[PDB]
């Protein structure tokens, strides 16, 4: 009730016009505060209390950025286009000792999105529903989050089948990247923990806010 | 705790 | 194409009628035994190489147990039941160092399988989408694999909307628990490596097996 | 490599 995806494309239009471990980290910290800009732009996301709002965003950061990059990645060759402006390739990646993740992201996510020809609508909702994410440890009221969620689905499933409708399991497909994005983001976040732990690899304030606890 | 992403969320 | 529910269903109907750690690892040795005969009953899998076979099996294992044992204990109030018949309370888990693992499990599946009166059809087919997992590494022909899955939630679709023409987000809202079953497998299977490395806790021969590289 | 699995799978 009250998700109109044409609001989900505008906040995904609103918010979006030596060692590549390094830039990526940059990359993310500056990305963080525009996923607040967006989220605000979401369509009932500041109608929660401010405490849910917090855990949903610290909940998915990872997930709603990895998801944006890899969609912004669709044309580039082998590699991911950062927010910076600046392009990672995959051999890059490989010598900075993240080949395995990076080819993760290219594979299961980057690929698969170009080949159903995902457009940003679909992108948006999905992050939308990776963003009501009800099940968020320490949600006052997760119900409320379960019922925007599925409002988001709902109102994409519509969008699909009527853009789409030669494809009928176009719907599914989309939903069924999101266990390769939430496996994706987790190791993503392992290594960021890492670099943290090593020194090495600067971390921004708002990138380092994020790692801290819980 | 989370001090940027309160105030950011807030403005 | 060629996937009937039916088969599904009778794949479920066929293959089941002091420290709650070591009870757990048994029953997952024992199960999976018991999941290799299920697998042959979801159809087309046994045409599958047996190099694919092996890495959809060493891929999903897992989750697939986790979905099965889950799904079993809609009915037990806090706690599991084990395939061996045992029961595992929340308590006893907490006691043992398990807790935080153990409430997800409780919280993301148990609890959501029951809300929505998860049927053993259902379950079915969200193993066999789990087992067809296109992502896993290895694989000869992976298109093969993305097809089986497509026939998979195209059958359990329409198996929805037909058993519960009331509950139109239904579909969508089972393949949502996926995100979190793959979470929950990842950590159960970080503990089952610390659980080896640290030496307690008596992990049998193919269990062991599933734990060997990569 | 995988000898409990294969086995198995192949009876
Ligand atoms: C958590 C994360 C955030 C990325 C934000 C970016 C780069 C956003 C953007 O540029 O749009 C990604 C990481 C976090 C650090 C490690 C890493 C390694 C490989 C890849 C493909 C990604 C990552
Ligand atoms: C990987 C795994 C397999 C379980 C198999 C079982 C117990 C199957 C069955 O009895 O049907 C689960 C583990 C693996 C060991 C650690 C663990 C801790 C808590 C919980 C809820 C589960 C687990």
């Amino acid at each position: 009730e009250d998700m109109p995806v044409e609001r989900i494309l505008e906040a995904e239009l609103a918010v979006e016009p030596n060692d590549p471990v390094t830039n990526i980290c940059q990359a993310a910290d500056k990305q963080l505060f525009t996923l607040v800009e967006w989220a605000k732009r979401i369509p009932h996301f500041s109608e929660l209390p401010l405490d849910d709002q917090v855990i949903l965003l610290r909940a998915g950061w990872n997930e709603l950025l990895i998801a944006s990059f890899s969609h912004r990645s669709i044309a580039v060759k082998d590699g991911i286009l950062l927010a910076t402006g600046l392009h990672v390739h995959r051999n890059s990646a490989h010598s900075a000792g993240v080949g395995a993740i990076f080819d993760r992201v290219l594979t299961e996510l980057v690929s698969k999105m170009r080949d159903m020809q995902m457009d940003k609508t679909e992108l948006g909702c999905l992050r939308a529903i990776v963003l009501f994410n009800p099940d968020s440890k320490g949600l006052s009221n997760p119900a409320e989050v379960e019922a925007l969620r599925e409002k988001v689905y709902a109102s994409l499933e519509a969008y699909c089948k009527h853009k789409y409708p030669e494809q009928p399991g176009r719907f599914a497909k989309l939903l069924l990247r999101l266990p390769a994005l939430r496996s994706i983001g987790l190791k993503c976040l392992e290594h960021l923990f890492f670099f943290k732990l090593i020194g090495d690899t600067p971390i921004d304030t708002f990138l380092m806010e994020m790692l801290e606890a819980p | 705790k989370h001090k940027i992403l309160h105030r950011l969320l807030q403005d």
